[PDB]
């Protein structure tokens, strides 16, 4: 468990107060897009599995499916970007503190560097 | 004429001998060159006028592209992602020109092999000796890189090259 037991976290919150400062998901984001699409897709498989014509019946049902799709799609689209800054952040703080264990280094060109040559014949 | 630079694709100046004939009976080759003349060459030449009159109404031009030069691989630091890949097409687009170089060469040593005919052995060293530098210039630089070759793996040859012969200036020089 890397992350598990982060200071300052509140138990059981799927969003917590933090995560309000990060841009939220575009609505026409890809991924919300593919959620979606899981809706329709689910959708018809209903439709097929109870021997409806699977275009044309139930598109009040067919619209539910995509719906429910789309906003816990965006829900988890808000958690997972949450997380990710959460690493990145952590990973910059630590680097930052510890210039001992993570050193710049001098950097030199391709006309110092000595290689190997290996010919191909 | 013009269409190329003589002093790219030099040629020898042309001698002509004049005929001498020393027979009464008619020239077979020059009557079949008085007929082709009349019968080829003034339809086609006519037909030529005709379509370079139309294209001098229709004027425009085409340009060619000069590229300024970039620093190189042996300037670019350490795994400089966008320095490397300047330098990167630089040197592909050197080879491009060094190959055309060595293709330019080849084409003067073929055309005076032909030119020259029974005597050529003797009268095309000048092109021989200059293909052999270019041949081996080029060959030096590009011989064995492989099929995944780069400005990297040219850098590297050309740095063994380099200690190799100061290895044996230093020998000699002992
Ligand atoms: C009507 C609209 C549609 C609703 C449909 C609902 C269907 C899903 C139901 C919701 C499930 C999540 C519940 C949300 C409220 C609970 C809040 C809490 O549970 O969230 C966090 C935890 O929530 C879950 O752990 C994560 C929820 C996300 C899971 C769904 C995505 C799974 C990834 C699959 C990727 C590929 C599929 C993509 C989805 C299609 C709390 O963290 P914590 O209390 O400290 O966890 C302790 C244990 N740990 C540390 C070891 C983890
Ligand atoms: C009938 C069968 C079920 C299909 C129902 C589809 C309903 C889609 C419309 C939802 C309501 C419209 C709406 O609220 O639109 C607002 C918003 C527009 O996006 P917005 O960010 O405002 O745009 C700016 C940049 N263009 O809208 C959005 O951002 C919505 C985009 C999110 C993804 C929605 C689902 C994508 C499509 C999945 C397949 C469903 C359609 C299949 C159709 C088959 C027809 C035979």
């Amino acid at each position: 468990t890397m992350m598990s037991g982060r200071p300052g976290r509140v138990p059981l919150q799927f969003l917590p107060n933090e995560a309000r400062s990060l841009p939220p998901p575009k609505l026409t984001d890809p991924r919300l897009v593919y959620m979606g699409f899981l809706g329709y897709c689910s959708g018809l498989i209903d439709n097929a599995i109870r021997r409806r014509p699977v275009v044309s019946a139930g598109l009040h049902r067919q619209l539910l499916y995509v719906t429910s799709f789309v906003f816990f799609g965006y829900y988890l689209l808000k958690r997972q970007d949450y997380m990710y800054a959460l690493r990145d952040h952590d990973m910059f703080a630590y680097v930052k503190s510890h210039p001992e264990d993570f050193p710049e280094k001098d950097k030199k060109t391709y006309g110092e560097i000595l290689e190997e040559f290996h010919p191909v014949r | 004429p013009d269409s190329w630079d003589k002093d790219v694709y030099p040629e020898p100046p042309r001698r002509t001998p004049a005929p001498a004939p020393q027979t009464s009976l008619p020239n077979p080759v020059t009557y079949l060159t008085k007929i082709f003349d009349l019968l080829v060459d003034r339809p086609v030449t006519l037909a030529r006028e005709f379509i370079e009159q139309q294209h001098a109404k229709n004027r425009y031009y085409y340009y060619h592209r000069e590229f300024r030069r970039v620093p190189d691989i042996t300037e670019c630091e350490e795994k400089d992602i966008l320095c490397m890949f300047e330098a990167e097409m630089q040197w592909r687009r050197d080879y491009k020109v060094d190959q055309e170089i060595v293709n330019i060469i080849q084409e003067r040593l073929k055309a005076c092999q032909q030119r020259e005919g029974e005597s050529y052995r003797q009268n095309c060293a000048k092109e021989l000796e200059q293909f052999t530098q270019v041949s081996k210039a080029f060959q030096d630089r590009y011989s064995d890189l492989g099929a995944h070759y780069s400005a990297r793996k040219c850098l590297a040859k050309q740095k063994q090259r380099m200690l190799a012969e100061r290895k044996a200036a230093k020998e000699a020089a002992a």
